[PDB]
C-alpha cells in the first residue's frame, strides 16, 4: 500500500486508500545563492502553497479536518446520470475527474454557499434558550 | 463502452476444431473479462466461460471443461483509458449439434458482485 | 437521492511545470553538489498498477530546466576565477622541436604585466594549434577579437557525478518502465518516484557516454522520423567501451599576472611527442553498429542504410567533442562512419565555447600529463540529409538538450489534485 | 663473411677532387647501407654521409656542399668524391657497413618513430694527407747486428707522406717484427725503423710513390 | 679539441656516462675508438651487442623515460683503455650527424715496465752517401714517460735530435724512437756515443763506438 | 432447469410480466437475477442486472422484483427475453425461452 498505488483502481478501492496520499503530502513521497539555495526555497514554498489552498477549500466548506466529508448539496443529474456502482466500482478518479471537469467549479461555489447558510442556521438555533 | 469484432463463418466438419478471433477497441482490455456464449437451436442459449486479461484467471462451464480452452493477448495501449486487445477461443470434439452462433462478450463492471457479467457483445459468429 | 461528498487525498494528478531542486549522495565539485540536499538513502519505487500514462520526451521541461541549470551552474562558478584578458598580447609563436619530418603545438612568447604598469616579463608557453590564430610569424588567441576570455579555477572538478532531480511536495514525477518505449506515446507498468536516478551530466557529441543502457532489444527515439531535419537519438542495448588517452607528459607553468591572477599555461612536454587518440574495439563496434543497422531497417521499408561522416559542422559537431580528466578532446569520427582495435585521431583545444555562446571563452588548465579516461558508449546522435532509394545517416550534435533528453525521456512532472468530489447517499444536519 | 678494402691515393694537393674506393667481398651493395667516416688528428670522429640500397644519399650539414658519393653495382665497389679540399681535411677515412634501425615508441600510424643508423662492420681505413708538397721514395738502409740474444734492423730514411708498409722476408718472418712509429723531421718528412730480435730481407712497400724496395741485413 | 678524461682502477667496474642527455625515447650507440685504429661497435641498441664483444660491456635499456645512458665496463683490462663515444638518437633531436664527446678512459694500477734500449751505429751504405744517423730504439716501457739524452763521449749533444712520442704497442706497452743526424766526419772523430733514457727515476745507458 | 413464463402477450402502453424461477439450487433468494433482450441472430442487450439494478442506457420504463421463490421483469409504455442466475464467482445459469 503506497503513494498513488490505486491511481488506476476503482473509486471504491481508492476511497479506502486515500490516507496515503494525504499523509505524504507536505513531506515528500518517503543558505547559499540562487543556484540551489533560492531555487529549492521557492520550490518548497510551492509545496505549502499547493497545500493551503486545498486546506482553504476544506475550511470554507464543512470539511475542515476530515478526509471523507458529507454535505447538504444534492447531486444534480446534469453533472452525471451514472449509476452508483458504475462510479465506485467501474471508474477511476482521474477518469471521473474528466466527466465533472466542466462542472467542478460550480460545485465548489455551491459547497461554500450551502455551508455558510448552515453556519447562519446553527447561529440562529443557538440563539434560543 | 467500446467495440468487439469477431471472425466470419468458419464452418468445418465434426471431430475437428476451430478458433474464433475477437478483437477489442474503445476501452481498456485488461479492465473487464471476456465471456463466450453459444446458441444452438436444439438447446437454448448456453454460457461457456469468461477469462480476465489482467490476471489470466479462468472460469469455464463443467460441460466445456474438457474440449474448450481460450487465450488472451496482452494489451496494445493507445491512450490512458482506451486500448486494443484480443481473446480467441478453440473447441475440440466438434459434432453436428455444436452448431450455432458464438458470441464474444465484454465484462459488466470492474468491482462488486456483478463484474464478469456479459455486457457488450459482438456481431456473432456462426459455426457449421 | 445522492449528495456531493468531499474526498481529500484522491489519486488525481494534473500536468507539470514546477520548480525542481537538486540532490546528491554522500560526500570539491563544480555542479554545486555541496548545496544539493542529500539524496535519500533508499529510493521509493512503487508501481502504479492499471495506470497508462502519456509521455513526451521531446516536450519535457525537466530537460529545459536542467539545460538551464547546467548553463547557470557554469556562469556562477566562473565569476571569482582568473580572467585571461591581459593574455591577449602579441604571441611570438614558433615551433616545438621533434625528430620526425613526414604542427599540433606551438611555442609562444609574449609580454604580460607583473606588478601593474611597472616591470613586465617576457615569458613563453606551449599553446595548441587550435588555440591560436595567425594574423599574417605573428599569432594571438583564437577568441580575443570575439569576446572576453576567462580561466576556470583549478580548485574545481567538472567531472559528471549523479544528479538526482526531485520534485517538491504536492508534486511528483512519473516513470515509464516499459522496456520498448519509443520515447513518446502511452506507457504501461508506470511507477512513481520523488527524485530521478543518478543522472551524470555528460557533455559529448555524436556519442553518448556513461549513460543508462537500454534493455531487451535496441531502442530508437525521435520526433517526426519522416522529417529528416529532426535529430535522432539512439539507445544501446549492449555497451561499447572507448578508452581515450593523451600520451604526452605535459608541464604546468605558473606565471603571474599579479596581484593574485595566476595563469597556468602548458610548460614543456617531457618525453615523446605523440598524438591523443581514442581506442574502440573494432570487433565490438562492427557488430554493435550492425545491430543498430538492424533496428534502422525496421523503421524503413527494407531500405539499406548507409553511414557517412559529418557535413559542414564546426570542430564541435564533425568530431566526438567530449571531455576527459581535464582537457577537451575532438576525435575525428570519419573512421567509424566510413578483428582487432580501431584508433581515432583526437585533437585537443584549451579555449572552447561550450553550448555555442556569445561572450563565453573558458580556459582549461593543463593537466600534469599522461591522462587516461575509460568511457562507455551507451548511445548515438545521428541526423539525415535531403530526401535516392537509399538512406544516409550522419553523426550530429549542436544542441546539448538532447544529451539530457536521453536520460530524462522516461520522466514527466505531475502535481497533485487531492480534492475529490463524488456523489453518495450521505447527508448532514440542520 | 664481409671484408672491406679502402683503395685511395694517399696524398692529394688542395682544391682538387678526392677519389676513393671501398671494395666489398661477401656482402652485396644493393642490400645494406654504407657510411663513410673520417677521424682527424686533434679532432673527433666526423660522420660524412651514407648511401642506401636504393642508391640515395644524405650528407652531413657541415660539408654537404662538397661530398659526392656514388656506387658501381657492376662489382662490389663503392666510391666517394670531395672537391675543394684544404689542409684541414687530411685524416684517416674509414669504410663501414651501416644497418637500419627503426625505434618505435608509439604507434606506427601517427608516425611516432625515428630511424637510427649504426655500423657494425668496419674497414681498416686509408690515410690521406693534404699538402702541396711532392711525394718522395724512402731511403732504405740495413742496420747490421753486433754479437744472450741479438737483434738487427732496417732503417727507413726520409719519405713523404705517411705511411709505409714494412715486412720481413716478404711476409715470411712474422714473430719479432717491431716496426717503430716514424718522426716528422723539420724538413717535413717521416722516418721510421723496424727491428727483429738463414738471411733476412727487408720489405718496404711505398704505394704513395709506388716505390717498392727490398734489402738484406748482414754484418 | 674537446676530449674529457676518465680514470678507472684495474679490475674494478667502470661507469662511463654519456654526454648530451636524452631528450625522449632514445636509441644510443657506443663505439670503442682506439687511437689511430678502427673503432669497434660495442653497443648499437642501448643493450644489444654484436657477436664477439664479451658480457663485460653493457649499456642501459630505455624502458622508462628517466634513466641515462651509461656504458658499464666490468673487469677492466689494459686493452679496454681507449676512447669511447656515445652516439645519441632520440625522439626530440633530428639526424644526429655527430658522435658524442670522447671519454678518454685510462686504466690505473698497471704493472710498470723497464725499457729495452738498442743503439745502432750508422749503416755501412749511409756513410757512402755522406750521411750518418744514430738510431736509439726504446720499447716495452710503462708508463710512457721517457726522456732521451744523447752524449758524445762525455759531453751531451741535443744538437740535431729528432725524438718521437711514446706510442702504445700490441703488448699494452709503449715504444719510442730517438734519432740523431751526424756527418761521417762527426761520428768518426768522437770516441763513443751514448743514448741515456731516464724512465721514472732510473737511467739506462747504451753505448756505441766507431770501430 | 430455470423456468420462465412461456409466452406472454401484450398491447400498446400497458405492462406485462415475465417470470424466472426454478429449483432451490439456482433460485432464488441466494442468487442474483439478470435479464436480456435477445433476438435470435442479433447481438443481445443487457436490460437489468443484480435483481432490480438497471443497466446503463436503459429507460426507467423497466423495473424488477424478486421474491424468495421467483424473480420478475415488467415492461411499460417485441422479440425474445431471457434470464440468468449467477453469483459473484461462477457463471450464468440461463433460463428457458420466452417471447413477448
Ligand atoms: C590503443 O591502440 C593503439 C594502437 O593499436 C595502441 O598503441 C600501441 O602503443 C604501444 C605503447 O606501449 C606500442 O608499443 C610499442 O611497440 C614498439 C614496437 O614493438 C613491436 O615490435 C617489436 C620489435 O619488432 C621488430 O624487432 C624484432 C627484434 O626485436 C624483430 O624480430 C621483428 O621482426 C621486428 O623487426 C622487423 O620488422 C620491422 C617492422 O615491424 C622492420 O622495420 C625491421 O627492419 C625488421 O625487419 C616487438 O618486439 C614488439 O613486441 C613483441 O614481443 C612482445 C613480447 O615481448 C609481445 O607482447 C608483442 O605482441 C610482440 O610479439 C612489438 O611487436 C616497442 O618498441 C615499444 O617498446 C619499446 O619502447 C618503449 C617506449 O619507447 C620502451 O619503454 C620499452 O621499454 C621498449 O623499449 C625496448 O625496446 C627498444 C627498441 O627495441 C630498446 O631501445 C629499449 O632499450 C628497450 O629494450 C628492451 O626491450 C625488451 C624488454 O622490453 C628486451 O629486448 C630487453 O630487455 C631490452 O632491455 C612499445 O612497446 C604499440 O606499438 C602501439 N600499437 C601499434 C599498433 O603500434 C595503444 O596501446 C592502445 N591503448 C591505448 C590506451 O591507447
Ligand atoms: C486492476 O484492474 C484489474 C482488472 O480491472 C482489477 O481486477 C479486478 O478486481 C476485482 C476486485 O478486486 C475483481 O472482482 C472480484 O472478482 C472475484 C472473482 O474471482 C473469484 O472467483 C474466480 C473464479 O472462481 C477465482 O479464480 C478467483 O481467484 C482469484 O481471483 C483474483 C484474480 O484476479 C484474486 O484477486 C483473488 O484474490 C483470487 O485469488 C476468485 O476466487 C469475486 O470473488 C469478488 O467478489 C467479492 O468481492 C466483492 C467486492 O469486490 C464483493 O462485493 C462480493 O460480494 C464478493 O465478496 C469480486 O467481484 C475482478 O474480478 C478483477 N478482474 C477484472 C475486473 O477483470 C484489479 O483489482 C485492479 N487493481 C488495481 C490495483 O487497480
Ligand atoms: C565516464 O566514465 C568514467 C565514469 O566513472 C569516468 O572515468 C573515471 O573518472 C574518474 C573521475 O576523474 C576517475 O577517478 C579518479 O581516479 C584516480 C585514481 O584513483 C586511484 O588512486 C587513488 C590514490 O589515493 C586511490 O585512493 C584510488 O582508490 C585509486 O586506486 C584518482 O586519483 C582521482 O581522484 C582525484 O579526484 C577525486 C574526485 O575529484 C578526488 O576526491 C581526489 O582527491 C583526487 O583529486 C579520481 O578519483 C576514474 O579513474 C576514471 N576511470 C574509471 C574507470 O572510473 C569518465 O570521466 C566519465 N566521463 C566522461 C568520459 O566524460
Ligand atoms: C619554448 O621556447 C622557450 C624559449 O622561447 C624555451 O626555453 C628555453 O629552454 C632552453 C632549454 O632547452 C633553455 O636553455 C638552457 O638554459 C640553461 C640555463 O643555464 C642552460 O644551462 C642550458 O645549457 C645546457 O644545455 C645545452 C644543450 O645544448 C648545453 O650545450 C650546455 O652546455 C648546457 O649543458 C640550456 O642552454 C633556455 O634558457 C630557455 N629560454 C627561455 C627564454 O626560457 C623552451 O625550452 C621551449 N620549449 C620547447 C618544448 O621547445
Ligand atoms: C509494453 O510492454 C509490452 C511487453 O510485453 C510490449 O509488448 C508493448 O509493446 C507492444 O508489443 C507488442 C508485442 O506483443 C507489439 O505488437 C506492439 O506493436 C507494441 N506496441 C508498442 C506501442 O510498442 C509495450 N508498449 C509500449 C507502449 O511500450
Ligand atoms: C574574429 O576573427 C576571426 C579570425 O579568424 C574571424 O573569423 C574569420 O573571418 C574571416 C574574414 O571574415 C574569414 O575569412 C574566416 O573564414 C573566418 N574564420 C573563422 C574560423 O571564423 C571572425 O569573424 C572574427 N569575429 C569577430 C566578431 O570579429
Ligand atoms: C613526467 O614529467 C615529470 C616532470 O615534470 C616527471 O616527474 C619526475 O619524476 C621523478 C621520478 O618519479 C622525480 O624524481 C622528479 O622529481 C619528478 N619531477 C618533477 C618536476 O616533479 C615524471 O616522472 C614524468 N612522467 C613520465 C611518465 O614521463
Ligand atoms: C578499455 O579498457 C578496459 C579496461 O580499462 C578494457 O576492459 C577489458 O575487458 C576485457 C574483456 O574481454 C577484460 O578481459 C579485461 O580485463 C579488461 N581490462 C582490464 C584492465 O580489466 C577494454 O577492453 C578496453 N577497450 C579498448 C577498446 O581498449
Ligand atoms: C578525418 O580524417 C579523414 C581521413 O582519414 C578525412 O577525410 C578526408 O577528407 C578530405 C576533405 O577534407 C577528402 O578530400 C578525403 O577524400 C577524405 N578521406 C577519406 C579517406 O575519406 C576527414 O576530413 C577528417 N575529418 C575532419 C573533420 O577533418
Ligand atoms: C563501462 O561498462 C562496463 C560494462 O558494463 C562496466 O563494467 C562493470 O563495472 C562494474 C563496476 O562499476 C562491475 O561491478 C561489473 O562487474 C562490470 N561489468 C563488466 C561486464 O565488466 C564498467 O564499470 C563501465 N565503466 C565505468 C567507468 O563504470
Ligand atoms: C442543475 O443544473 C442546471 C444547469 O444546467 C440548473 O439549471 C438546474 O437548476 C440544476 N438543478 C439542480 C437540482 O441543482
Ligand atoms: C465540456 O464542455 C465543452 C463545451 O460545452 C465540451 O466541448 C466538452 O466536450 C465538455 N467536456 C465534458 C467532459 O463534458
Ligand atoms: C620572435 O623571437 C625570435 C627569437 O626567439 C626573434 O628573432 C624574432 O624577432 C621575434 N619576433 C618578433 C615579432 O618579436
Ligand atoms: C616586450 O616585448 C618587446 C618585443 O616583443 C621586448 O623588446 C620587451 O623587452 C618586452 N618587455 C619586457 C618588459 O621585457
Ligand atoms: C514493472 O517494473 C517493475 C520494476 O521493478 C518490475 O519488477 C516488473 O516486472 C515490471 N512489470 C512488467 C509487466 O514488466
Ligand atoms: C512512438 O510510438 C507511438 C505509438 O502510439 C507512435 O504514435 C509514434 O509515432 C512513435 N514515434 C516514434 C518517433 O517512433
Ligand atoms: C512530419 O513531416 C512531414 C513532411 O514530410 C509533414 O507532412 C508532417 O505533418 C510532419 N508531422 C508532424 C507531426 O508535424
Ligand atoms: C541486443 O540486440 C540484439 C539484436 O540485434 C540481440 O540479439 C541481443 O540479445 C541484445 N542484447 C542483449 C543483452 O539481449
Ligand atoms: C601513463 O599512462 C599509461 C597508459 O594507461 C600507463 O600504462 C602508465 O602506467 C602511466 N604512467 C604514469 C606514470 O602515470
Amino acid at each position: 500500500l503506497g503513494f498513488l498505488g490505486a491511481a488506476g483502481s476503482t473509486m471504491g478501492a481508492a476511497s479506502n486508500t486515500l490516507t496515503v496520499q494525504a499523509r505524504q503530502l507536505l513531506s515528500g513521497i518517503v543558505l547559499q545563492l540562487t543556484v540551489w539555495g533560492f531555487k529549492q526555497l521557492q520550490a518548497r514554498v510551492l509545496a505549502i502553497e499547493r497545500y493551503l489552498e486545498v486546506q482553504q477549500l476544506l475550511g470554507i466548506w464543512g470539511c475542515s479536518g476530515k478526509l471523507i466529508c458529507c454535505t447538504a448539496v444534492p447531486w444534480n443529474s446534469s453533472w452525471s446520470n451514472k449509476s452508483q456502482e458504475d462510479i465506485w466500482d467501474n471508474m477511476t478518479w482521474m477518469q471521473w475527474d474528466r466527466e465533472i471537469s466542466n462542472y467542478t467549479d460550480t460545485i465548489y461555489r455551491l459547497l461554500e454557499e450551502s455551508q455558510f447558510q448552515q453556519e447562519i442556521n446553527e447561529k440562529d438555533l443557538l440563539a434560543l434558550d | 463502452q467500446g467495440q468487439l469484432v469477431q471472425s466470419g463463418a468458419t464452418t468445418t466438419k465434426p471431430g475437428s476444431s476451430v478458433k474464433i478471433s475477437c478483437k477489442t477497441s474503445g476501452y481498456r482490455f485488461n479492465f473487464y473479462h471476456i465471456n463466450w456464449i453459444r446458441q444452438t437451436a436444439g438447446r437454448g442459449p448456453e454460457w461457456m466461460g469468461w477469462i480476465s486479461p489482467y490476471s489470466g484467471d479462468k472460469n469455464l462451464a463443467p460441460a466445456f471443461q474438457d474440449r474448450v480452452i481460450m487465450t488472451t493477448d496482452t494489451e496494445v495501449p493507445v491512450t490512458s483509458f482506451t486500448s486494443t486487445g484480443a481473446a480467441y477461443m478453440e473447441i475440440r470434439n466438434l459434432t453436428s449439434d455444436d452448431t450455432g452462433t458464438y458470441f464474444c462478450a465484454k465484462g459488466l463492471l470492474r468491482d462488486g458482485s456483478s463484474t464478469w457479467l456479459p455486457y457488450l457483445w459482438g456481431q456473432g459468429t456462426l459455426l457449421t | 437521492n445522492l449528495w456531493v461528498t468531499v474526498y481529500y487525498g484522491v489519486p488525481v494528478w494534473k500536468e507539470a511545470k514546477t520548480t525542481l531542486f537538486c540532490a546528491s549522495d554522500a560526500k570539491h565539485n563544480v555542479w554545486a553538489t555541496h548545496a544539493c540536499v542529500p539524496t535519500d538513502p533508499n529510493p521509493q519505487e512503487m508501481v502504479l498498477e492499471n495506470v497508462t500514462e502519456n509521455f513526451n520526451m521531446w516536450k519535457n521541461d525537466m530537460v529545459d530546466q536542467m539545460h538551464e541549470d547546467i548553463i547557470s551552474l557554469w556562469d556562477q562558478s566562473l565569476k571569482p576565477c582568473v580572467k585571461l584578458t591581459p593574455l591577449c598580447v602579441t604571441l611570438n609563436c614558433t615551433n616545438v622541436n621533434v625528430t620526425n619530418t613526414n604542427e599540433e603545438m606551438k611555442n609562444c612568447s609574449f609580454n604580460t604585466t607583473t606588478e601593474i604598469r611597472d616591470k613586465k616579463q617576457k615569458e613563453y608557453a606551449l599553446f595548441y594549434r587550435l588555440d591560436i590564430v595567425p594574423l599574417n610569424s605573428e599569432y594571438r588567441l583564437i577568441n580575443c577579437n570575439t569576446s572576453t576570455i576567462t580561466q576556470i579555477c583549478p580548485k574545481v572538478s567538472f567531472d559528471p557525478i549523479p544528479i538526482h532531480y526531485c520534485a517538491p511536495a504536492g508534486y511528483a514525477i512519473l516513470k515509464c518502465n516499459n522496456k520498448t518505449f519509443n520515447g513518446t506515446g502511452p506507457c504501461n507498468n508506470v511507477s512513481t518516484v520523488q527524485c530521478t536516478h543518478g543522472i551524470k551530466p555528460v557533455v559529448s557529441t555524436q556519442l553518448l557516454l556513461n549513460g543508462s543502457l537500454a534493455e531487451e532489444e535496441i531502442i530508437i527515439r525521435s520526433e517526426n522520423l519522416t522529417d529528416n531535419a529532426k535529430t535522432i537519438i539512439v539507445h544501446l542495448n549492449e555497451s561499447v567501451e572507448i578508452n581515450c588517452t593523451r600520451p604526452n607528459n605535459n608541464t604546468r607553468k605558473s606565471i603571474r599576472i599579479g596581484p593574485g591572477q595566476t595563469f597556468y599555461a602548458t610548460g614543456d612536454i617531457i618525453g615523446d611527442i605523440r598524438q591523443a587518440h581514442c581506442n574502440i574495439s573494432e570487433a565490438k563496434w562492427n557488430k554493435t553498429l550492425q545491430r543498430v543497422k538492424k533496428k534502422l531497417k525496421e523503421h524503413f521499408p527494407n531500405k539499406t542504410i548507409k553511414f557517412a561522416p559529418s557535413s559542414g559542422g564546426d570542430l564541435e559537431i564533425t568530431t566526438h567533442s567530449f571531455n576527459c580528466r581535464g582537457e577537451f578532446f575532438y576525435c575525428n569520427t570519419s573512421k567509424l562512419f566510413n578483428n582487432s582495435t580501431i584508433t581515432l585521431p583526437c585533437r585537443i583545444k584549451q579555449i572552447i565555447n561550450m553550448w555555442q555562446e556569445v561572450g563565453r571563452a573558458m580556459y582549461a588548465p593543463p593537466i600534469a600529463g599522461n591522462i587516461t579516461c575509460k568511457s562507455n558508449i551507451t548511445g548515438l546522435l545521428l541526423t539525415r540529409d535531403g530526401g535516392n532509394n537509399t538512406e544516409t545517416f550522419r553523426p550530429g550534435g549542436g544542441d546539448m538538450r538532447d544529451n539530457w533528453r536521453s536520460e530524462l525521456y522516461k520522466y514527466k512532472v505531475v502535481e497533485i489534485k487531492p480534492l475529490g468530489i463524488a456523489p453518495t447517499k450521505c447527508k448532514r444536519r440542520v | 663473411q664481409v671484408q672491406l678494402q679502402e683503395s685511395g691515393p694517399g696524398l692529394v694537393k688542395p682544391s682538387e677532387t678526392l677519389s676513393l674506393t671501398c671494395t666489398v667481398s661477401g656482402g652485396s651493395i644493393s642490400n645494406y647501407y654504407w657510411s663513410w667516416i673520417r677521424q682527424s688528428p686533434g679532432k673527433g670522429l666526423e660522420w660524412i654521409g651514407y648511401i642506401s640500397d636504393s642508391e640515395s644519399t644524405n650528407y652531413n650539414p657541415s660539408l654537404k656542399s662538397r661530398v659526392i658519393i656514388s656506387v658501381d653495382t657492376s662489382k662490389n665497389q663503392l666510391s666517394l668524391k670531395l672537391n675543394s679540399v684544404t689542409a684541414a681535411d687530411s685524416a684517416i677515412y674509414y669504410c663501414a657497413r651501416a644497418q637500419q634501425g627503426k625505434r618505435i615508441y608509439g604507434m606506427v600510424s601517427f608516425g611516432e618513430f625515428f630511424y637510427y643508423y649504426y655500423m657494425d662492420v668496419w674497414g681498416k681505413g686509408t690515410t690521406v694527407t693534404v699538402s702541396s708538397a711532392s711525394t718522395k721514395g724512402p731511403s732504405v738502409f740495413p742496420l747490421a747486428p753486433s754479437s744472450g740474444t741479438a737483434a738487427l734492423g732496417c732503417l727507413v730514411k726520409d719519405y713523404f707522406p705517411e705511411p709505409v708498409t714494412v715486412s720481413w722476408n716478404s711476409g715470411a718472418l712474422t714473430s719479432g717484427v717491431h716496426t717503430f712509429p716514424a718522426v716528422l723531421q723539420s724538413s717535413g718528412l717521416y722516418s721510421l725503423s723496424s727491428v727483429v730480435t738463414q738471411t733476412y730481407i727487408c720489405n718496404v712497400n711505398h704505394k704513395p710513390s709506388n716505390t717498392k724496395v727490398d734489402k738484406k741485413v748482414e754484418p | 679539441s674537446y676530449v674529457r678524461p676518465l680514470s678507472v682502477a684495474l679490475g674494478e667496474t667502470a661507469s662511463i656516462s654519456c654526454g648530451r642527455q636524452a631528450l625522449g625515447s632514445r636509441a644510443v650507440q657506443w663505439y670503442q675508438h682506439r687511437p689511430g685504429q678502427a673503432p669497434i661497435l660495442l653497443i648499437y641498441n642501448n643493450q644489444d651487442r654484436p657477436s664477439g664483444i664479451p658480457e663485460r660491456f653493457s649499456g642501459t635499456p630505455d624502458i622508462n623515460f628517466g634513466t641515462r645512458a651509461t656504458l658499464t665496463i666490468s673487469g677492466v683490462e689494459a686493452g679496454d683503455e681507449a676512447d669511447y663515444y656515445c652516439h645519441m638518437w632520440d625522439s626530440r633531436s633530428g639526424f644526429s650527424w655527430s658522435f658524442g664527446g670522447a671519454t678518454r678512459l685510462t686504466v690505473l694500477g698497471q704493472p710498470k715496465a723497464a725499457p729495452s734500449v738498442t743503439l745502432f751505429p750508422p749503416s755501412s751504405e749511409e756513410l757512402q752517401a755522406n750521411k750518418a744517423t744514430l738510431v736509439c730504439l726504446i720499447s716495452d716501457f710503462y708508463p710512457g714517460a721517457v726522456t732521451v739524452a744523447w752524449k758524445a763521449d762525455s759531453s751531451p749533444v741535443k744538437a740535431g735530435v729528432e725524438t718521437t712520442t711514446p706510442s702504445k704497442q700490441s703488448n699494452n706497452k709503449y715504444a719510442a724512437s730517438s734519432y740523431l743526424s751526424l756527418t761521417p766526419m762527426q761520428w768518426k772523430m768522437h770516441k763513443s756515443y751514448s743514448c741515456q733514457v731516464t724512465h721514472e727515476g732510473s737511467t739506462v745507458e747504451k753505448t756505441v763506438a766507431p770501430t | 432447469v430455470l423456468t420462465q413464463s412461456a409466452s406472454v402477450s401484450g398491447s400498446l402502453g400497458q405492462s406485462v410480466t415475465i417470470s424466472c424461477t426454478g429449483p432451490n439450487s439456482v433460485c432464488c433468494s441466494h442468487k442474483s437475477i439478470s435479464w436480456y433482450q435477445w433476438p435470435p441472430g442479433r447481438a443481445p442487450t443487457l436490460i437489468i442486472y443484480e435483481d432490480n439494478e438497471r443497466a446503463p442506457g436503459i429507460s426507467p420504463r423497466f423495473s424488477g422484483y424478486k421474491s424468495y421463490w421467483s424473480a420478475y421483469l415488467t415492461i411499460s409504455d417485441e422479440t425474445t427475453y431471457y434470464c440468468c442466475s449467477y453469483t459473484h464467482n461462477s457463471g450464468c445459469v440461463f433460463g428457458t425461452g420466452t417471447k413477448v
